[PDB]
């Protein structure tokens, strides 16, 4: 894959009598890839390309 | 995997 | 895949007598890709483009 | 597949005796993809191009 | 995979009778990449390109 | 993968009768390959380019 | 996987 | 893996 | 791995 | 690995 | 693409007062794809899964 | 791609007073694969998946 | 790509007043994979997974 | 990619008053692969994964 | 790439009167990977992994 | 690319 | 590329 | 790259 | 690169 | 590189 910007910007502002709160899960980018085989296997190819 | 967030307010 | 720009772009604001909460389950982007193969096999091709 | 922005922008303002609660699972982009095969098999092409 | 920016950027700010409060799993990015084989497996290729 | 700019830039200010708040767990870039084979394999070829 | 955010207030 | 935020406020 | 972050406020 | 962050305030 | 056998096998046989004759402008298998862009392009795809 | 065989066997026999006569442009298998961006590009995606 | 056997043969043989001739333009297997770039180019993702 | 066996066995056998001749561009097995940029580019990622 | 055998193996006989010939340009194996860039170049990323 | 093979015989 | 066999017999 | 083979006979 | 094998026979 | 192989017989 190819990215123009991948702008991540949050504005987080909170002034008077207030309460912000915030959470993330892995606020991001998560770029995974897996191979794995089975047990007695043979004559596999496996491959990921991203 | 397994991803979460907990948030709580009083 | 290719992308142009992919902005995220929260505005977070609460300035008065004010309550502001937020949660996220991974903001952001996931790129996963994966093979597994099953036991005993054989002869097989698997593979992720993306 | 091509993509001219991607933009995802929230607007979240609340400023008076006010309150603002909001949750996501998962706000983003989730590009997922899988090879799998069975237990015995033979002979198999799996691919997968996004 | 290929970027032009990557630009991750908060804006936190909090000043008058203000809380604010976050917590990120991982802010950032995860790039993983993992090949395992199953045991009593042959003639096996395994690879992956990011 | 290649990076053009890869900013990561957070503004965290409080100035006021005001308490601000926050925790990462790994703010920045995890870069993790892993290469493992099962017990008895013979024939194997495992490779993870970045 | 899974992904979830719970959230409460009072 | 799983990655999580737990997080509370009185 | 697991990554997690544990806070609280009172 | 394991990577966390343990933080209170009172 | 998947494939079963794939057997290529020609019989070439001349014995008496004979005379055989052969040629091949490459005989077997091509698998060729491509991706050109042409100038002063942007936002493109191209992707050629075989 | 994949493949159960590939066997490419020819039988070339010529015992009496007899002339055999043969010739290949590349008997085999070619499997090329091409990415080439034209002058002045930008924001191109190329990925060949064979 | 995956392969089974990929068994190439050739039976050559001529024994009497004869004559056997042969020529090959590359007997065997090209793996061929090619990755340019035209001038100012920028932007730009290229990969090729075999 | 994931090979089997790859044999490659000729027979060359001539015992008569006979006269066996061959030649080969390669016998064997290629496999070749190839980054190149053009001038004055920028932000680019080229990889081969074979 | 992975191979099982790679067994290449000629069998080059000619006993009577009789006048056996050949030729090879490189009977076995080029696994070749190159990168090169071009001049006034800059952010690039060229990785082969065979 | 371009692939040929020129044979005669007399 | 540009493959090629040239033979001749006579 | 470019392969061939030239071969003659007499 | 470039690979040729030239043979003759008289 | 190049490689060649030259041989003639008479």
């Amino acid at each position: 894959m190819n990215f123009g910007a991948f702008s991540i910007n949050p504005a987080m502002m909170a002034a008077a009598q207030a309460a912000l709160q915030s959470s993330w899960g892995m606020m991001g980018m998560l770029a995974s890839q897996q191979n794995q085989s089975g047990p007695s296997g043979n004559n596999q190819n496996q491959g990921n390309m991203q | 995997g397994m991803l979460a967030s907990q948030q709580n307010q009083s």
